[PDB]
């Protein structure tokens, strides 16, 4: 079913020693399909297999095979490469020096099912034995676009390598074996149709929107899409959904449109995208747009006036490269509200980088972290200092999106930090994504949030697991509180109950608002008793307020207009 | 070189004198016909060199009740038939016939799409019969209706030895028809020769000239710049990597069958970048401060519009009549038409539809835009110009009587037009025939109304020029360039001088008069009566009191008041 | 390894290396992180 394949954004780097390198790239890639982020294979020895590479059929990225041992690399099923990601501004397919010190690196790389490149380029070097590489022609899979920046070489030297595949034209094998060649689909091919074909038959190519081939001129027999991938066929713009009509002359219902998410085309949003009127399923609108719900569903609309700032986020816009947020890029959140991006607190912000010349960051400065609001993506909190013992920074954090998510799964990430209590005094709703609390040394109040209830997208876990123990908070100096709903508690204080039974006031929690012995007088509104009219005498062992209004009272405290207490 | 076809099903001309001159003004230079060609009606003597170059229609060829010797469309190339004159055919050549048609002479015609061909009642066609329309037609509507005349009371040569299968049009040896899909090999729609080498483009509808897609001799869904296929590109680009939406540069806007830079005018343009007549529900138009105007969503109700006729509220009516007189209640802006039939000023016995009065077009006063046509044919004795629509500003004919003209008048009692405010009609033509009265036909500068080049005033059987001198019909010299409206001074369009109340005047009473007018750069406005009238100076000059050199009787610091 | 202009530029007790083979300046990370920098913490599993 194009089971969903992450990917690795971590190039030349070697995770740990040889072998934890090799069981984590193991890990990673078990079993998928689509890639899409970056198919990168290094540092894999001689004695160790490559199976679980024989079931990637594309890659959403650029493909890095480089600084390898291992002779055969099974990349068979790969049919195309997207290039999405460049490596070096302008290539995609890049076999980089996989050598040893005997020069006998990987000696074949059987891609079979390779046919097309959309975009970037094809960079080999440093191979001294590779067998049936050189043979094969790249102009079949790269596109005239994207051939002037492409070079590459070959010095095969004592490799004692054999002859190639003599059935197949043109000289072009990927492998040694029968039916191991290139299956070539531009130049022996009528130039009737600007898209692939499958043989020499002029009247017999693919369409428009099949890349890599197909099987057959029906776009349901077709192999992979282009640029967008309806239900088994392979489209351009899959509809949306009010056509016009010929009969009517009004909006109708659709007979084949859908939205468009991605790829993919889906009859639905999800209920934190923003849907256009285009229908397309997006994460952030134009840049002059006003991000409002009006039906349910999310939308933007035109905004009017100044339409004064929008926030791009780490990741995405002007900071794309930046990794965490610092001294230097704090002061382009001051007066900010919704984070149309990421949210990275790493250690490398209170240590100080020394290779970009940035200042470390001063811990005052988060409070302006209290301006934001919501998160469209993901939050990674991996750094806090060691005097302030919980997550204040965002106390007034409502909602979060999870729009773009930390390897695709997790939404909220707080690890490997100082604190004894998170104090998300206002996180109620999390849209997408999965939330992991690990690695902290002395944080309880982790198990007692019932995050269910948090989360409406279904087929969503946790991970907490090893933080504080539930033996190690029984002390006198931590426990959830009394009085509240067992359903969550933030912190110590009376201030962080979720779900508080009797009182709910403002942000605190206390025994009773006083209706008998207080001097202000607080009528229950939905459980939460607000303060009434100011005007309003408080009576001896009475009602004194009824609801919100001046009207809502028996004696008055200076004058009365009628129902109203006024004070002239 | 874009037109917008006629829509004249059967029904007789309005005028046969400038019906051909219609043909004319309309068909000269087009090459794509949004609408239908339509060739009805033509005597003998009829200079149709207007013809030789329409290559694309988009609805049905029409060819009917003409008495030419030959209709030269041999540049016509496809007939894509969006609207099709019967249920089933888009070739409908009827009627025709010493008169009568002689030869077809389509020569380049290879593709229809849609529609079938209704030939018949032609006694006096050669080649009708002997057309493989298999060859022309597409895959789709390959069982199509191929009605055929075969009876033709003429016999006449065979076709010409130099080319085989005997499929020729007429006699010349250059005119017989090259097949375009009988004579493919494989699985080609279009081809050249019989060679699966020469096969087109699967974009290419009427044949190709090479096997690129740029090179179609016409094309099947959408072209622009010369590069025509299947999906037009549009404004919005959706990035699949960070799942974004950006505008795009190279979007064109779709017109039609085709992709332009940016369509013309009384094409109201959407947000899908798909132009077009009428805008879809929840869509307001607004102007975009250039002229043309491009519709977007609306607010939250979007309740009460005004409407009118060829619309959603009134389909099957044709006129005005008092049963929807109420819905025209003080609209600034009608969506549709406006028509006044002979009938709608008749009573019929046994509908309860009382006939219109000339105290009950007063609410028809605040209209100033229609977006459709203005057809008026009948008008009762009352008052004998049309001041009842003296504040209309533009007629935008999106929807055209006949699918030709914007402004017909027919048979009227109208002596002096009084259009007062007329600055603007958008498309179609103007068409004025049979008026006995109407001596002001020629006064009025209809250069200065149009906006399209394909547009033309089509006058005919009006008041002479010697019934109109003897009897000073003739205006005051201050209209300018004789561009004048009726004999008042009140309907000048464009004078020299400034205006007082809707009414050019000679000067204003700012030295001299009884009462006192400020000056605007183009208007005169008279300002309070209380301030002093200053014998030989400038008196007035804002319409608030506080801004005269001296007032009648009171100096008070706001302003001077009489108590 | 890798000299002063790169100092730094490797988080989490991560090593700097020089690739000679392709002239490039790269992390060893140690068992947990994964990244460019050795930046990101690997969440699928613990810690
Ligand atoms: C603290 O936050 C800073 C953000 O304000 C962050 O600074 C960023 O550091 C990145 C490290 O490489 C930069 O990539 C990033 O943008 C750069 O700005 C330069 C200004 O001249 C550009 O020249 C540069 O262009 C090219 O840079 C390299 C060259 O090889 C390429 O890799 C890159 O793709 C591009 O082609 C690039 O645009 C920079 N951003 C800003 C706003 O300065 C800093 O790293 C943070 N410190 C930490 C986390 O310790
Ligand atoms: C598709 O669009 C192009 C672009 O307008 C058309 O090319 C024009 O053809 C006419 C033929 O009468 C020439 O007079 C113009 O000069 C051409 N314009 C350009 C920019 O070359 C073309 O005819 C259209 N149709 C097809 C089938 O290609
Ligand atoms: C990969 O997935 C297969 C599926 O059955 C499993 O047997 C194998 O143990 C997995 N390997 C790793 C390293 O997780
Ligand atoms: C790659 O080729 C493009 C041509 O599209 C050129 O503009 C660019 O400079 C080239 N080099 C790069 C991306 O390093």
């Amino acid at each position: 079913e194009k089971k969903v394949c992450q990917g690795t954004s971590n190039k030349l780097t070697q995770l740990g020693t040889f072998e934890d390198h090799f069981l984590s790239l193991q890990r990673m890639f078990n079993n998928c399909e689509v890639v899409l982020g970056n198919l990168e294979i290094t540092y894999v020895q001689r004695n160790y297999d490559l199976s679980f590479l024989k079931t990637i059929q594309e890659v959403a990225g650029y493909v890095l095979i480089a600084l390898n041992t291992v002779e055969r690399i099974p990349l068979e099923n790969l049919q195309i490469i997207r290039g999405n990601m460049y490596y070096e501004n302008s290539y995609a397919l890049a076999v980089l020096s996989n050598y040893d010190a005997n020069k006998t690196g990987l000696k074949e790389l059987p891609m079979r099912n390779l046919q097309e490149i959309l975009h970037g380029a094809v960079r080999f070097s440093n191979n001294p034995a590779l067998c049936n590489v050189e043979s094969i022609q790249w102009r079949d899979i790269v596109s005239s676009d994207f051939l002037s920046n492409m070079s590459m070489d070959f010095q095969n030297h004592l490799g004692s390598c054999q002859k190639c595949d003599p059935s197949c034209p043109n000289g072009s094998c990927w492998g040694a074996g029968e039916e191991n060649c290139q299956k070539l689909t531009k130049i022996i091919c009528a130039q009737q149709c600007s898209g692939r074909c499958r043989g020499k038959s002029p009247s017999d190519c693919c369409h428009n929107q099949c890349a890599a081939g197909c099987t057959g001129p029906r776009e349901s027999d077709c192999l992979v899409c282009r640029k967008f991938r309806d239900e088994a066929t392979c489209k351009d713009t899959c509809p949306p959904l009010m056509l016009y009509n010929p009969t009517t002359y009004q909006m109708d219902v659709n007979p084949e449109g859908k939205y468009s998410f991605g790829a993919t085309c889906v009859k639905k949003c999800p209920r934190n995208y923003v849907v256009t009127d285009h229908g397309s399923c997006v994460r952030a609108c134009g840049a002059d747009s006003y991000e409002m719900e009006e039906d349910g569903v999310r939308k933007c609309k035109k905004c009017e006036g100044p339409c004064r700032k929008v926030c791009n986020g780490i990741g995405i816009g002007e900071f794309k490269d930046s990794l965490s947020i610092n001294a230097t890029n704090i002061k382009h959140f001051k007066n900010c509200t919704s984070i149309s991006g990421d949210l990275h607190i790493l250690p490398v912000a209170f240590r100080g980088d020394s290779f970009t010349h940035t200042p470390p960051l001063d811990p005052q400065e988060l409070d302006i972290l209290k301006t934001v609001k919501e998160i469209t993506g993901f939050l990674l909190i991996q750094a806090w200092p060691e005097n302030r013992t919980d997550l204040h920074a965002f106390e007034n954090l409502e909602i979060i999106r999870g729009r773009t998510k930390q390897h695709g799964q997790f939404s909220l990430a707080v690890v490997s930090l100082n604190i004894t209590s998170l104090g998300l005094r206002s996180l109620k709703e999390i849209s997408d994504g999965d939330v992991i609390i690990s690695g902290n040394k002395n944080l309880c109040y982790a198990n007692t949030i019932n995050w269910k209830k948090l989360f409406g997208t279904s087929g969503q876990k946790t991970k907490i697991i090893s933080n504080r123990g539930e033996n190690s908070c029984k002390a006198t100096g931590q426990v959830c509180h009394a009085l509240c709903s067992p359903e969550g508690c933030w912190g110590p204080e009376p201030r962080d109950c979720v779900s508080c039974r009797n009182v709910s006031r403002g942000r605190e929690c206390v025994d009773k608002c006083n209706l008998l012995e207080g001097e202000p007088r607080e009528f229950v509104e939905n459980s939460e008793c607000i303060q009434c009219h100011p005007e309003c005498l408080p009576q001896a062992m009475n009602i004194t307020c009824t609801g919100r209004g001046p009207d809502n009272c028996i004696q008055c405290a200076h004058y009365i207009d009628g129902p109203h207490c006024v004070k002239t | 070189q874009v037109c917008t076809g006629t829509d004249m099903k059967l029904r007789l001309p309005a005028s046969p004198e400038t019906h051909l001159d219609m043909l004319r003004h309309l068909y000269q230079g087009c090459q794509v016909v949004q609408g239908n060609l339509e060739l009805t009606y033509l005597p003998t003597n009829a200079s149709l060199s207007f013809l030789q170059d329409i290559q694309e229609v988009q609805g049905y060829v029409l060819i009917a009740h003409n008495q030419v010797r030959q209709v030269p469309l041999q540049r016509l190339r496809i007939v894509r038939g969006t609207q099709l004159f019967e249920d089933n055919y888009a070739l409908a050549v009827l009627d025709n016939g010493p008169g009568g048609l002689r030869e077809l002479q389509l020569r380049s015609l290879t593709e229809i799409l849609k529609g079938g061909v209704l030939i018949q009642r032609n006694p006096q066609l050669c080649y009708q019969d002997t057309i493989l329309w298999k060859d022309i037609f597409h895959k789709n509507n390959q069982l199509a209706l191929t009605l055929i005349d075969t009876n033709r009371s003429r016999a006449c040569h065979p076709c010409s030895p130099m080319c085989k299968g005997s499929r020729c049009w007429g006699e010349s040896s250059e005119d017989c028809q090259s097949l375009t899909r009988t004579v493919c090999a494989g699985g080609c729609a279009r081809c050249k020769g019989p060679l699966p080498t020469d096969c087109c483009h699967e974009q290419c509808a009427a044949g190709c000239t090479g096997p690129k897609h740029s090179d179609c001799l016409a094309c099947l869904h959408f072209n622009h710049s010369g590069i025509c296929e299947l999906h037009c590109p549009a404004l919005v680009t959706y990035n699949t990597d960070t799942f974004e939406s950006m505008p795009n540069p190279e979007g064109r806007y779709t017109f039609g069958a085709s992709c332009v830079t940016a369509c013309p005018y009384n094409y109201l343009s959407t947000d899908v970048g798909s132009c077009t007549l009428v805008c879809p529900l929840h869509n307001q138009e607004v102007t975009a401060e250039d002229g043309t105007q491009r519709c977007e969503k609306c607010s939250k109700p979007c309740a009460r519009v005004c409407y009118g006729l060829g619309m959603e509220h009134l389909r099957e009516v044709r006129a005005v009549t008092s049963a929807n007189i109420q819905e025209f209640a003080g609209c600034k802006k009608i969506f549709g038409s406006l028509a006044f039939l002979p009938e709608s000023f008749d009573g019929d016995p046994a509908s309860n539809t009382a006939p219109l009065q000339p105290e009950q077009l007063q609410v028809f006063e605040t209209l100033e835009e229609i977006t459709g046509y203005l057809y008026i044919s009948a008008w009762p004795d009352s008052l004998p110009d049309l001041s009842v629509f003296q504040n209309l500003q533009v007629i935008r004919g999106r929807i055209l009587h006949n699918g030709a003209y914007s402004l017909t008048l027919q048979g009227l009692g109208i002596s002096w037009l009084g259009l007062r405010s007329l600055r603007e009609l958008g498309s179609g033509l103007a068409l004025i025939h049979h008026n006995t009265h109407l001596c002001f036909v020629h006064t009025v500068p209809w250069d200065q109304l149009f906006r399209n080049p394909h547009q033309a005033l089509l006058h005919t059987a009006n008041r002479p020029e010697d019934e109109c001198v003897g009897e000073g019909l003739a205006c005051h010299q201050l209209c300018a360039r004789g561009h004048c409206w009726g004999p008042g001074p009140t309907q000048c369009v464009n004078c020299s001088q400034f205006l007082r109340g809707q009414e050019c005047v000679e000067e204003c009473r700012v030295l001299q008069g009884l009462p006192r007018e400020y000056v605007n750069a183009r208007h005169c406005l008279p300002c309070h009566p209380e301030c002093q009238p200053q014998n030989g100076s400038v008196t007035c000059f804002g319409p608030e009191a506080d801004q005269c050199v001296a007032c009648a009787h009171y100096k008070d610091p706001p302003f001077c008041v009489a108590r | 390894e890798c000299p002063l202009s790169h100092d730094g530029y490797c988080l989490h007790d991560g090593v700097c290396m020089y690739i000679e083979a392709l002239d490039k300046y790269a992390c060893n990370c140690v068992v947990g992180y994964i990244g460019e920098r050795c930046q990101y913490r690997d969440l699928k599993w613990w810690e």
